[PDB]
């Protein structure tokens, strides 16, 4: 199945504060109104992943990232007390080089220059299916320079939504408090292209 | 380039307040260096976690987000 992304998949591209200003940025984003797969099978990672999940009892809690996923290479396991491991575990439901120990949940996972970055945002909802209408930027939570090559990933236990990021240009609107309240996808349509131009 | 000056107002030089001292600061742990005391309301050469510059540091009302470390203006 598939569903409409609407305006989801927006995150703060940096840690820079801005106030009541429109800023043009070029980065990996989830294209507005794109087809996101709606649902576990092993899924490709590509250049980035937008993940979303509706939860009533915290069913989906684990994520696996890697290329082989057979203990031959580094495998990134994240289990929500958030525990993040890179052990070459042999593999799923319920040579270590790193270990860290700490409603709609939205996450952005990407790997740039050996830095695995995880952004997240949680919000209560009045619906139980499909991504609801609205806008909210995802804040960074994890930035680990592990260097794991990732070409596939899987979830570990409920339906969840998966989309893929693309190198697009976005016009972000920072309010007086530095919160991104609106975004324009420059490539969506001619009107948005005009907005970006001006 | 004259030995005689007519009545008027002439733009001659440029005034530039010079920095007093260098302020280097790192987190409460060890930012791979020794931190210095913070000096406010004075032209100083500041260095915050490797971000270097020269200017006057004043107490701000701007509300950075928890993950936000620096602030940029319209000209970036």
């Amino acid at each position: 199945a598939y569903t409409n992304s609407f305006t989801r998949g927006v995150y703060y591209p940096d840690k820079v504060f801005r106030s009541s200003v429109l800023h043009s940025t070029q980065d990996l984003f989830l294209p507005f109104f794109s087809n996101v797969t709606w649902f576990n099978p092993v899924l490709p990672f590509n250049d980035g992943v937008y993940f979303a999940s509706t939860e009533k009892s915290n069913i989906i809690r684990g994520w696996i990232f890697g290329t082989t996923l057979d203990s031959k290479t580094q495998s990134l396991l994240i289990v929500n007390n958030v525990v993040i491991k890179v052990c070459e575990f042999q593999f799923p439901f319920l040579n270590c080089t790193f270990e860290y120990v700490s409603n709609l949940r939205e996450f952005v996972f990407k790997n740039i220059d050996g830095y695995f970055k995880i952004y997240s945002k949680h919000t209560p909802i009045n619906l139980v299916r499909d991504l609801p209408q609205g806008f909210s930027a995802l804040e960074p939570l994890v930035d680990l320079p592990i260097g794991i090559n990732i070409t596939r990933f899987q979830t570990l236990l409920a339906a969840y939504y998966v989309g893929y990021l693309q190198p697009r240009t976005f016009l972000l609107k920072y309010n007086e408090n530095g919160t991104i309240t609106d975004a324009v996808d420059c490539a969506l349509d001619p009107l948005s292209e005009t907005k970006c131009t001006l | 380039k004259s030995f005689t000056v007519e009545k008027g107002i002439y733009q001659t030089s440029n005034f530039r307040v010079q920095p007093t001292e260098s302020i280097v600061r790192f987190p409460n742990g060890s930012g791979s260096g020794s931190s210095t005391n913070l000096v406010k309301n004075k032209c100083v050469n500041f260095n915050f976690n490797g971000l270097t510059g020269t200017g006057v540091l004043t107490e701000s009302n701007k509300k950075f987000l928890p993950f936000q470390q620096f602030g940029r203006d319209i000209a970036d």
